[PDB]
C-alpha cells in the first residue's frame, strides 16, 4: 500500500565490492524517476548485511526483515548456505525468494514454494557446456575442479559421460593445478573444463600457460559466470581456444551507463588497482528490483495489495505472497542479463548464454546457447 | 550428586512416537548411569525436541531452545538441511554438536564445534575401490539414488583417471520405488558388475524386481554400500548363484556387543537386528560421556542465541571429544583432528555364500584389503 519495500541480502564487501548495493540503487531511481498518471508507490529497497556465509547469521537478518513488511527479498548472490536458509524462511512465510546467486541444497520437490531465480540453474550450464563440446564432436575431456560442489553443479553433464581416461575424467585441487595438467597432457587429452571461481580459473590457466598447455591444440571451457571480468594477461594467445560465457545484453539502452557508474565507484574505493567491468550479480540484482517492481504492479492492478509486519515467532504468514508468486512466473523482462521469463517451476527461461573467447585483445562471439 | 545435562533433536517418525535414534540415545544413557566404572560420579540427563521431518527452520528454533536452557551437546537432528542449521547454531555459542548419520558437509564451511560418527563417505569409497581392484573389474556401474548426491562417491568419480576403469553413472528415479525401467537399461547394455548407493531399505526392494528380471544370476556381482547389508533377507537369492558383496561395522563378532544387540531385541528386511544408524547414537553418548570424564568441573550455561557469547567450557570440551577414544558397537572410534570426521575404522567384509551372508575378509585404512 505505502510503498514497495522489498529487501536485499548483501554479501558483497564495501571496498572493491561487485557494486550491488549501488546497482540496486541505480535500478530503484531510475524506476522511482518515472513519473505516471495515475501515479505509483515509491519502490524502497532496504539492504541488510552478511558478514560470513553463516546459516545462524543469516536467520538472524531474517528475523531482522520479517517486521519490515516487504514484498520479496533478494539475494544473497554468493552465500549457497545463506541462501537456502533465505529460500526455507520465505518459503514459510510466503513472501517470495528473488534467486540471483548459486544454490546448492536440491531444494526436495515437495516443499513449499517461494522462489523465482534469475540466475542460470545447474542444468543449463551442464547443457550449455555439453552443447560446446558436441560442437568439437566430443573430444576426450578432463574436467578440473577447485571444489567436489562441481559435481553437484555440473551433475548433468558428467552422468551423461562414461568416465575414463578416454571419454570423460574428474580430478580436483587438493592447491597447485601442475600435476593434474600433466597427468591431462599424458593422457594426451586436448579438451579441458574448469569449473572453479575467477581467481583459481586464472591460477589454472596460468600454469597450463608455463606448460606450453595454451597453445591452439588445447580447448579449454570456464563454467564460471565472471567469464568477461576475468583478465588473462600475458596468458592468451594468437592461438588460444580458451571459451566461456556471458549474460550480459550489451545493447541494452542502460547498459552503457550501467558500467560508467559502476567504474566510478570501484575507483573512489580502490584507486590501487583497475576496474575489472561490472559484475554478474551486481547486473542480476539490477534487474531482480525490475523483476519485483513490474510482477507487484501487475497484482495491484487487479487486487488491493497490502502488507504487514511478520515475525519468527508467529506462524502468520504474507496473504499476497501465494498471488505475487503467479505474477513473477508471468513476468517478461528486458534486463542487463538478457531476457527474464520463468517455467512453473520459477527457474528462468527463453534466454540466451552468449558463448564468448578470448583473444589478444577483447573477446569475439562464436555462437549463443538457447533454451527454447 | 552431580549431574551433567545433554540435550537431543529427533525428527518426528510415522513408525511410533520414538523413532531409532531417539530409543538409542535413552537407551545409552541409562546403560551408562548403571555403569560404575564410565562416569562413576556423575548422573547423564537430558532434554528431548522433536522436529517435523525437513523442517530446518524449525530445528533452529529447537536448538536455541536447549542452549538457552542449558546444554553441554546436542546430539542430531538426522536430516541433512536440519542438522546443517543446528551445526551452525552450535558453532555460533560454542556448544558441542554430535552427529550420528552422514550428511553433505560443504566444502567452504568453517565450522570447527562438532563430530560425526558416521564412516567418512571417501574412506567407505576408497573401501569399494578395493574391492573393485580386487575382483579385477574393468568395466563398472553406480548406481545411486536421487536424495544423496554425487559428492560423496567422489572417490569413485575420480578412479578411472588413476586406474584403467570405465564407469557409467546411472540415477534411481526419485519419485518412485520402482527401478525396472533402469535395470532394463542395465541388463540391456551387460552390465554385470554394479555399485549401489542407496540405503538398505532401498535394496531390499531393488534386489527384488532384480529377480523378477532374471538379473540375480551367477552372472551378476553386485556390491552395496549399505552398512546394514547384513541385516536384509537373502533367502529368495542364496540359491540363484549371484553374488552379493559389502560391509559392517557393526563389530557382532564380539560378544560383548552381541548381548546388547540381543536386549535391543527387546519390505524384504528381517527383525531382531540393530540398525547402524542406531548403534551409531548408543556409541555417541558413550564416546562423548569419555570425554566428560576428563573434564569434571564443567557446568552447563544458559546461553541465548544472537546475545550471549560463546560457553566459556566449550573449546576445552570440543578438543577432548576430538581426542576421545572409545570401543564400541561399531568397532574402535576416532576421530580426525583436523575435521571432526571419523576417517578412520574398521570393516568386515561379507558376501554371499550359498548359507547366507557371511564374513570373508575385513578392511581398514591403513593397511587395506584383507580377504580371508
Ligand atoms: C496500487 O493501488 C493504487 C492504484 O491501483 C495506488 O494507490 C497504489 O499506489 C498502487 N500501489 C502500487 C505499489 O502500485
Ligand atoms: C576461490 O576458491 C578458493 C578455494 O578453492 C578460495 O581459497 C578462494 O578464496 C576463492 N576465491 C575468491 C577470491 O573467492
Ligand atoms: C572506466 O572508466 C574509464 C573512463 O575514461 C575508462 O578509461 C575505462 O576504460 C573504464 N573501464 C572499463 C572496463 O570500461
Ligand atoms: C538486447 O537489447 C536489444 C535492444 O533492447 C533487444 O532488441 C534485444 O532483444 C536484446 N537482446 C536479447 C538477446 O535479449
Ligand atoms: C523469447 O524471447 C524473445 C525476445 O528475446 C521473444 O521475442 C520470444 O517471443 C520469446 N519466446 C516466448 C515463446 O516467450
Ligand atoms: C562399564 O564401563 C566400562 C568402562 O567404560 C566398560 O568398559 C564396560 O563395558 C561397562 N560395564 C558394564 C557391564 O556396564
Ligand atoms: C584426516 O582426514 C584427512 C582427509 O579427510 C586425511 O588426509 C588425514 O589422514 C586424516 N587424519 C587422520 C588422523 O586420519
Ligand atoms: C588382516 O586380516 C586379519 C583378520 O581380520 C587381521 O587380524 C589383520 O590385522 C589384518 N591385517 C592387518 C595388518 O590389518
Ligand atoms: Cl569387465
Amino acid at each position: 500500500l505505502s510503498s514497495l519495500r522489498m529487501a536485499a541480502i548483501l554479501d558483497d564487501q564495501t571496498v572493491c565490492g561487485r557494486g550491488e548495493r549501488l546497482a540496486l540503487a541505480l535500478a530503484r531511481e531510475q524506476i522511482n524517476g518515472i513519473i505516471e498518471v495515475p501515479a505509483k508507490a515509491r519502490v524502497e529497497v532496504d539492504i541488510f548485511e552478511l558478514q560470513r556465509d553463516s546459516q545462524y547469521e543469516t536467520t538472524d537478518t531474517m528475523c531482522q526483515i520479517l517486521p519490515k513488511g516487504v514484498v520479496s527479498v533478494l539475494g544473497p548472490s554468493s552465500s549457497p548456505a545463506s541462501a537456502s536458509t533465505v529460500s526455507h524462511i520465505c518459503g514459510e512465510k510466503e513472501i517470495p525468494h528473488i534467486k540471483v546467486g548459486p544454490e546448492e541444497t536440491p531444494r526436495l520437490q515437495y516443499l513449499r514454494f517461494a522462489s523465482v531465480s534469475l540466475y542460470p540453474s545447474n542444468e543449463d550450464v551442464s547443457l550449455a557446456v555439453s552443447r560446446i563440446l558436441k560442437s568439437f564432436n566430443y573430444p576426450s575431456a578432463s574436467l578440473i575442479c577447485a571444489k567436489a560442489e562441481c559435481l553437484l553443479r555440473l551433475e548433468e553433464l558428467v552422468r551423461g559421460f562414461l568416465i575414463s581416461k578416454e571419454t570423460l575424467s574428474v580430478r580436483m585441487l587438493d592447491r597447485d593445478p601442475t600435476p593434474l595438467l600433466k597427468e591431462i597432457r599424458d593422457d594426451k587429452v586436448s579438451t579441458i573444463i574448469i569449473d572453479a571461481n575467477a581467481s583459481i580459473s586464472h591460477l589454472v590457466l596460468r600454469k597450463a600457460s608455463e606448460l606450453g598447455m595454451t597453445s591452439a591444440f588445447y580447448k579449454y571451457i570456464l563454467t564460471t559466470m565472471d567469464f568477461p571480468i576475468l583478465h588473462l594477461d600475458g596468458i592468451v594467445e594468437d592461438s588460444s581456444n580458451i571459451l566461456g560465457f556471458s549474460m550480459f545484453n550489451t545493447s541494452h539502452p542502460f547498459y552503457p551507463e550501467f558500467v560508467r557508474s559502476l567504474n566510478m565507484s570501484w575507483r573512489e574505493n580502490c584507486e590501487a588497482s583497475t576496474y575489472p567491468g561490472p559484475a554478474l550479480s551486481a547486473a542480476l540484482m539490477f534487474d531482480a528490483v525490475h523483476v519485483v517492481v513490474s510482477a507487484v504492479r501487475e497484482l495491484n492492478r487487479s487486487q488491493e495489495i497490502g502488507v504487514k509486519p511478520l515475525a519468527c515467532t508467529s506462524a502468520n504468514i504474507w496473504p499476497h505472497g501465494t498471488s505475487l508468486m503467479n505474477y513473477l512466473r508471468m513476468v517478461e523482462y528486458d534486463g542487463l542479463t538478457g531476457r527474464v521469463e520463468f517455467n512453473s517451476k520459477g527457474q528462468r527461461t527463453n534466454y540466451t548464454l552468449r558463448i564468448l573467447e578470448k583473444s589478444r585483445q577483447g573477446h569475439r562471439e562464436i555462437g549463443v546457447w538457447y533454451s527454447n | 550428586t552431580h549431574v551433567l545435562r545433554f540435550g537431543g533433536i529427533f525428527e518426528y517418525v510415522e513408525s511410533g512416537p520414538m523413532g531409532a535414534e531417539e530409543l538409542a540415545f535413552r537407551f545409552a544413557v541409562n546403560t551408562i548411569n548403571r555403569n560404575r566404572t564410565l562416569l562413576p560420579n556423575t548422573t547423564l540427563t537430558y532434554d528431548t525436541q522433536k522436529i517435523n521431518l525437513y523442517d530446518s527452520f524449525e530445528a533452529s528454533k529447537k536448538a536455541c531452545d536447549q542452549l538457552s536452557l542449558g546444554v553441554a551437546a546436542i546430539f542430531g537432528p538426522s536430516h541433512s538441511s536440519s542438522a546443517n542449521a543446528v551445526q551452525s547454531i552450535c558453532n555460533a555459542l560454542g556448544v558441542p554438536h554430535i552427529q550420528t548419520r552422514w550428511k553433505h558437509q560443504v566444502s567452504d564451511n568453517k565450522d570447527s564445534f562438532y563430530v560425526s560418527l558416521y564412516p567418512d563417505f571417501s574412506s567407505l569409497s576408497r573401501a569399494i575401490l578395493d574391492l573393485v581392484q580386487f575382483f579385477k573389474w574393468k568395466t563398472v556401474t553406480v548406481v545411486y539414488d536421487d536424495s544423496t548426491g554425487l559428492i560423496r562417491l567422489q572417490e569413485l568419480i575420480k578412479a578411472p583417471s588413476r586406474y584403467n576403469l570405465r564407469l557409467k553413472i546411472r540415477q534411481l528415479p526419485a519419485d518412485t520405488k520402482d527401478a525396472k525401467p533402469l535395470l532394463k537399461e542395465m541388463k540391456r547394455g551387460k552390465e554385470f558388475h554394479v555399485i549401489f548407493d542407496c540405503s538398505h531399505e532401498m535394496a531390499a526392494g531393488i534386489l527384488k524386481q532384480a529377480l523378477n528380471m532374471s538379473m540375480m544370476t551367477e552372472y551378476y556381482h553386485y556390491i552395496f554400500t549399505t552398512l546394514d547389508l547384513f541385516a536384509l533377507d537373502v533367502e529368495p537369492y542364496r540359491y540363484s548363484g549371484v553374488n552379493m558383496t559389502g560391509f559392517r561395522i557393526l563389530n557382532t563378532e564380539n560378544t560383548q556387543v552381541s548381548s546388547i544387540i540381543e536386549k535391543w531385541s527387546m519390505s524384504g528386511l528381517l527383525d531382531g537386528f540393530m540398525t547402524t544408524d542406531a548403534a551409531l547414537m548408543y556409541d555417541a553418548v558413550h564416546v562423548v560421556s569419555v570425554a566428560v570424564q576428563q573434564f569434571p568441573q564443567m557446568t552447563v550455561s544458559s546461553l541465548q542465541c544472537n546475545r550471549h557469547k560463546p560457553w566459556r567450557f566449550g573449546t576445552r570440551f570440543m578438543s577432548l571429544i576430538k581426542e576421545a577414544h572409545w570401543e564400541g558397537l561399531t568397532g574402535r572410534i576416532t576421530f580426525n583432528k583436523t575435521n571432526g570426521l571419523r576417517t578412520d575404522f574398521d570393516l568386515d567384509v561379507i558376501s554371499l555364500k550359498e548359507e547366507g551372508l557371511e564374513k570373508i575378509g575385513t578392511w581398514d585404512p591403513a593397511s587395506g584389503l584383507n580377504m580371508t
